[PDB]
RNA sequence: GUCCUAAGGGGGGCUCAUGGAGAACAGAAAUCUCCAGUAGAACAAAAGGGUAAAAGUCCCCUUGAUUUUGAUUUUCAGUGU
RNA sequence: ACGUACGACCAUACCCAGUGGAAAGCACGGCAUCCCGUCCGCUCUGCCCUAGUUAAGCCACUGAGGGCCCGGUUAGUAGUUGGGUCGGUGACGACCAGCGAAUCCCGGGUGUUGUACGU
């Protein structure tokens, strides 16, 4: 027998377009943004922390009745004016990537004519609070050592009130229930790269040129790897908002339309598939 | 001394509060410095009676910790 | 666009199966000749359903079963056709362009009889991919592969002629 | 304005023994320095939570660290009857330990920057003896 | 420019529902302008938001915590109807019946714990349930059997499955109790 | 209920003292126009914590049988129900449905007006976040009835949806939102649904002044067909539980304020 | 019997409960008319205002002379 | 008549019944591989819309077998902490 | 306008096949020391963004067959209530109103949209 069919397909229920395409977690989401434990009627911000082939993608998210809003945005492509080139990737440019987006979160509200309900009925016994944000890792697997909790661990020294433990960070061991922060330190500069550059170098040259081929035609030694990552942990401190121009061809938003425009194809319109219905007719008369 | 939280031969003995030896009886320890870990001060805790009143003369015992 | 680099086909996974049907020592040491082959712990199965003819009894172990990846799987099936004199024939290769054949002597592969082991047959399956299969098997954004990227019961067997030399009746 | 300090930053673990003495580094709060009873103080990085240097030498508990005014050395006193001088920036030791104490060495005090003669820094070493 | 409006009849307010009450009528224009139309609801929209604002700032309490700055609201005054009516005692089962008129004491917390101590093996067990005192004896090696109980027993049945017997007889006793109890509940 | 999941869903479903934030089912008939679904979306899009919605079209008419309506609270848990329709006589229905004890306490019919409805898409403004609940205002003479008429329920209605969960302290962050409900007394009145954005400026003094945006939607509506409670179901809805944490108050017992019982000797 | 419950705290208190029974202390006055019928079970250690400075010096006094001169 | 570190709770990974094509014994029915599979399986209840990166099924951690406090609700208390 | 990350409606978006893709971005991809996890580095995790490639994913268009969604028609019709209101002793036959379907038929369509950053 045909299993499907029309019965089938009438009465097939489609899942949501985000689960078919394989990007949320709608079980995960509920409880991310419908929960709480206080009814105080607050807001509530998300820090999404996301992966691609060769960027990190982190935002400060809020949820609306009718979309996601983004109240800051930090790339690790952007990463490249605070003076890292190479390994936009890996566990310490997440860190660094985290930091940024902390910095400019911290920036964009001034804790680095219309005024707020909180100014307007602050006590005189009130402080300044912190900014808090809950991670979404999305899909991507809690492993210890991942990098979603390099880029929590980055935002929450950067200020952002980000409550975790710290039993998936690397170096902690599981038996002794403590972590080693030489290991964490190590990981937190790019030390973990460095002696891989180093292991590669004593033993396997050919690996080491073809996976570090970039960092030797740019003169980036093992050893200089952390004071680098420091300085640009500096520079993200001292100026959050730097502007950074990519090597890509830029043209004007309405240049791009008209680009873009140029290679769409046009919908076929009623009389043109009128047209092709009757060819069509007519050849299989023929 | 706050409660008699067990005598261990009798519940009776419990309810008419006899302290005897082994018997786990409630302290007030807002003297001893205790916090809890949200910053909560504990002042009531639980202790065993490790002599015998009734031959000594007093009450001595230790806070179960 | 069948020149495509991408288009290649090759050998994802070999798995090699054994269903003794009985629980104990048989099952055991056919989980140490599987585990002396491959070089890896191989992996026991249950029985889904109780049938009285075959004597099986539901979640009762019956049979074990390896999967193997890269060039070694490629050894092992190239010892499997050296057993089989590489002659395979046509209702081997499934429609999905996958195949497999199954031996009755392990100590043809080229192992040496022990007494304490036995004799086992045992079947190869090899399952033929082109890349881009991670697609089907991500967990975030997994999807279906496209048509013309499927591999056709034509396709492996001409694969299977130009790469093994072998014949197909 | 400071703001009133409401939750834990950093956690670090490091020192084997209890901490005696701790001090911000005066240039700026990215440097800590604890001396502790592992006969060990450690300077130790704030932004991140890490450690940054461990300043090994003496055989007695670290009493006392304290940092000069112009923030380039380090003095621990110590159970040992000794005083040392680091450097911060390096982790190094600066010339050699100080001798003199009988007893216990309890307390450090740098004389201020602006009294600086001779170009050189003096400081005050308070003892049991 | 004023925070203050006035209107013949005051607001009235339900801070719990976050409800203000404007009796005063809403002039709405006879035209068929929609512009000027949305501007006189959104006037009386600024009005009526205006004034819980300046009733939530002046008469709840303020309190500033590390969440953040709160108000302590009164409990709704608004009358709304229930989902569900209001919990009601269940009526007397046969026991319950029993034990108040003969004066029976309800067991305390200690007294019914699913804890004994067995002084022969010098340990603490449970009386029921998993490994309970109930079951003593069903995976014991060796048990003494009396001939004249053993011959009296019927053949295929083993002395090991006697208190699992009179389990599932004092079960079905006390699950014939309950439904009863129920049967009769469900009358009345 | 031998499932301990099973206990507990039971356990939810039964009667308390401190009853549970109402759930309201969005349905539709058989014929709804598309005005009526994107009404029912913008009303979901306001209640969506606290909803459930239906996908199928089902062939109910509320004022001529509510069985399946019944049958639908009992399985579903929903107090409160939006039901969509259409027809040549009234083409745009929305069908509020208050139940009481998986039985219909009271009905009200709404006729939404086409021409003057704007969805929530339609105004171009920072929306209102999942969750959180809105400020009521109700405005004109129609809702101060010495008679309980079809206002008064629109009203308790409108506060019964709107309502959200309640609770005894507010963010003042969380006052952002305003539903504005306007009807005045006497053909037939209109009652106009509206919903703003706040935004707050300095003034000078201590008290903020409030300025307010369209945030949408734009609904009109006139009152049409009416089920009214039985007066013994509406008594009995209408019975107000005390709390366990309210105190029965006896005569000269007090507490004092270090808590120890005080007695009173006249 | 070995229990859990044996090694926790049975009764806590909170800063903000501490500083109003304080604030309380230092508000009562006494009436004829009003009888204590339950005291409440309270850690009034904390909240009970100290003795006097001159009682507290006084106390200490001759402990503290025979520790400055034996 | 047997077996079980009990159930439960939280977190994580996976997808089921079935059909087609294939693989020594293996043949309608044993195990393994691929494809198609709105759940047509399982688990609960008696849907006229229960559940699919789960409420299904396997791993990790707890298993402590019914905690403490209460001036509050209801009932009782000649043994009223 | 295109791409990406979170989304809102949740098939007009689904099931199957073909054609094309500037830019960048996604993606396939390369390597298993360290973090981490499997029978199998298949998945997960880490390292590279160099090199190959648009073959697949993805996007746009097209095509059948289903499916799905709108508007009219059905039609104020069947049917349901109502001596309702007129006769009929009454039951009922019309009429009056209130509610109020569906099948069939016709026509259209095969996704809109928010935030942030780029091309």
């Amino acid at each position: 027998k045909l299993v499907k069919n029309s019965a089938y397909y009438s009465r097939f229920q489609t899942k949501f377009k985000r689960r078919r395409q394989g990007k949320t977690d709608y079980y995960a989401r509920k409880r991310l943004i419908t929960q709480a434990k206080n009814k105080y009627n607050a807001p509530k911000y998300r820090l999404v922390v996301r992966f691609t082939n060769r960027d990190i993608i982190t935002q400060m998210v809020t949820s609306e009745i009718n979309g996601d809003k983004i109240f800051a945005a930090a790339y690790s492509h952007e990463l490249r004016a605070y003076g890292i080139n190479h390994g936009l990737t890996n566990w310490a440019a997440a860190y660094a990537t985290g930091l940024l987006l902390a910095r400019r979160v911290l920036a964009k509200l001034g804790l680095d004519g219309e005024y707020t309900l909180t100014e307007a009925a602050e006590t005189e016994d009130g402080e300044r609070r912190p900014f808090k944000a809950i991670l979404d890792v999305g899909l991507a697997r809690t492993s210890t050592g991942a990098r979603v909790f390099g880029v929590m661990k980055g935002a929450s020294d950067g200020g952002i009130f980000i409550p975790h433990s710290e039993n998936r960070f690397p170096g902690y061991d599981i038996e002794t229930e403590e972590l080693d922060t030489e290991v964490l330190k190590k990981y937190i500069y790019g030390g973990h790269v460095a002696e891989y550059m180093e292991t590669l170098a004593d033993d396997d040259e050919e690996r080491y040129k073809s996976q570090f081929v970039k960092y030797i035609e740019d003169d980036v030694e093992a050893d200089s790897l952390e004071e680098l990552y420091a300085e640009a942990h500096k520079q993200i401190r001292a100026d959050p908002f730097r502007k950074y121009v990519s090597d890509a061809p830029k043209k004007s938003k309405e240049e791009w339309k008209a680009e873009s425009l140029k290679y769409k194809k046009a919908k076929l319109s009623r009389e043109e598939r009128k047209a092709r219905v009757e060819a069509k007719i007519k050849q299989l008369l023929a | 001394i706050l409660s008699v939280k067990k005598n261990p031969s009798n519940p009776l003995y419990t309810q008419l509060g006899v302290l005897t030896k082994g018997t786990i009886i409630e302290v007030n320890v807002s003297d001893l410095g205790i916090v809890t870990a949200s910053g909560k001060i504990a002042w009531g805790r639980y202790a065993q009676i490790t002599n015998n009143p009734e031959n000594d003369g007093c009450v001595n015992a230790v806070l179960l910790v | 666009k069948a020149q495509n680099p991408m288009r290649e086909l090759r050998i994802q996974k070999l798995v090699l199966n054994i269903s003794v049907g009985e629980s104990g020592d048989r099952l055991t040491r056919a989980a140490k000749v599987l585990e002396q082959l491959s070089g890896q712990t191989p992996v026991y199965s249950k029985a889904r359903y109780t049938v009285r003819q075959f004597g099986i009894r539901r979640n009762e172990k019956i049979a074990v079963h390896v999967t193997v990846r890269g060039p070694k799987a490629e050894e092992i099936l190239e010892r499997g056709l050296k057993v089989k004199e590489y002659e395979l024939r046509r209702r081997n290769f499934s429609e999905t362009g996958n195949f497999g054949f199954g031996i009755s002597e392990h100590i043809d592969l080229g192992i040496k009889y022990d007494p304490s082991i036995g004799i086992y047959g045992m079947d190869f399956y090899c399952c033929m991919t082109r890349p881009g299969e991670r697609v089907a098997k991500r967990r975030r954004c997994k999807s279906r592969i496209g048509a013309s990227h499927r591999i056709t019961r034509e396709e492996t067997i001409r694969w299977f002629k130009q790469r093994f030399d072998g014949i197909v009746r | 304005k400071v703001h009133a300090v409401s939750r834990l930053a950093h956690r670090i673990p490091g020192h084997g023994q209890p901490i005696l003495s701790c001090q911000f580094s005066p240039v700026s709060s990215s440097r800590l320095a604890t001396g502790s009873g592992d006969n060990t103080a450690r300077i130790w990085d704030t932004d991140s939570g890490t450690p940054k240097f461990t300043l090994k030498g003496h055989t007695g508990w670290v009493l006392g660290v304290s940092w000069s005014p112009d923030g380039k050395y380090l003095a621990t006193c110590s159970m040992d009857t000794t005083v040392r001088v680091w450097d911060p920036e390096s982790g190094k030791q600066v010339n050699q330990e100080f001798r003199g104490h009988a007893k216990w060495v309890l307390a450090l005090a740098w004389q201020p920057y602006h009294l600086w003669r001779d170009g050189t820094a003096r400081l005050a070493s308070a003892s049991k003896d | 420019l004023p925070v203050t409006v006035e209107k013949p009849t005051p607001y009235t307010f339900d801070l719990g529902l976050l409800l203000a009450n404007d009796p005063n009528p809403v002039n709405v224009p006879k035209t068929t302008d929609t512009q000027v139309l949305e501007q006189h609801l959104a006037s009386v929209a600024r009005d009526g938001a205006q004034v819980l604002i300046n009733q939530l700032l002046t008469t709840t309490t303020i309190t500033a915590t590390k969440d953040g700055v709160l108000l302590t609201l009164p409990p709704p005054t608004t009358p709304l109807p229930r989902e569900k009516p209001v919990p009601q005692p269940k009526p007397e089962t046969k026991w319950q019946a029993f034990a108040r008129r003969r004066g029976i004491k309800p067991k305390t917390r200690e007294q019914r714990r699913n804890l004994q101590y067995n002084p022969t093996t010098g340990q603490w067990e449970r009386k029921w349930g998993y490994k309970g005192a109930n079951k003593r004896g069903e995976t014991d090696p060796i048990i003494e059997v009396s001939a004249a109980k053993e011959a009296m027993r019927p053949e295929g049945t083993s002395v090991r499955g006697d208190k699992r017997r009179e389990i599932r007889a004092r079960v079905k006793k006390n699950q014939k109790q309950m439904l009863r109890n129920q049967r009769i509940a469900a009358e009345k | 209920p031998r499932n301990a999941r099973s206990k507990r869903a039971l356990e939810k479903r039964a009667p308390k003292i401190v009853e549970n934030p109402k759930t309201c089912l969005f349905l539709r008939g058989t014929t709804c126009s598309q005005i009526t679904q994107d009404a029912m979306n913008d009303l979901y899009a306001m209640r969506q914590v606290h909803a459930k919605r239906f996908h199928k079209k089902n062939a109910i008419h509320p004022f001529e049988d509510a069985t399946s309506l019944c049958f639908f609270s009992e399985k579903n848990d929903c107090s409160l129900m939006v039901f969509g329709s259409s027809n040549k006589k009234r083409p745009h229905t929305l069908t509020f449905v208050r139940m009481f004890d998986y039985k219909v306490l009271d009905m009200l019919e709404f006729y939404l007006d086409p021409d003057t409805y704007r969805s929530i898409s339609q105004f171009k403004t920072s929306k209102i976040p999942i969750g959180m609940r809105p400020m009521m205002v109700f405005a004109g003479t129609a809702f101060e009835s010495p008679v309980p008429n079809a206002f008064t329920m629109a009203k308790s209605m409108l506060i019964d949806f709107f309502r959200g969960e309640p609770s005894d302290k507010i963010d003042v962050e969380g006052l952002r939102f305003v539903v504005v409900v306007t009807a005045d007394e006497p053909q037939k009145p209109i009652l106009r649904l509206r919903v703003y954005g706040i935004r707050t400026k300095r003034s000078g003094t201590r008290l903020p002044r409030v300025e307010v945006e369209e945030h949408g939607p734009r609904m009109d509506f006139r009152l049409g067909r009416m089920r009214e409670p039985d007066p013994a179901m509406l008594k009995e809805a209408m019975k107000k539980a005390k709390t366990p944490q309210e105190e029965r108050t006896k005569k000269n017992i007090s507490m004092d304020l270090l808590g120890d019982k005080i007695g009173r000797i006249h | 019997e070995p229990n859990r419950k044996w090694f926790t705290n049975t009764r806590v208190i909170s800063q903000d409960t501490l500083q109003s029974f304080r604030e309380a202390m230092a508000e009562k006055q006494k009436d004829p008319y009003t009888v204590l019928l339950k005291s409440n079970k309270l850690p009034m250690s904390l909240i009970r205002d100290g003795p006097k400075l001159e009682d507290g010096l006084k106390k200490h006094q001759a402990k503290m002379t025979i520790e400055r001169e034996p």
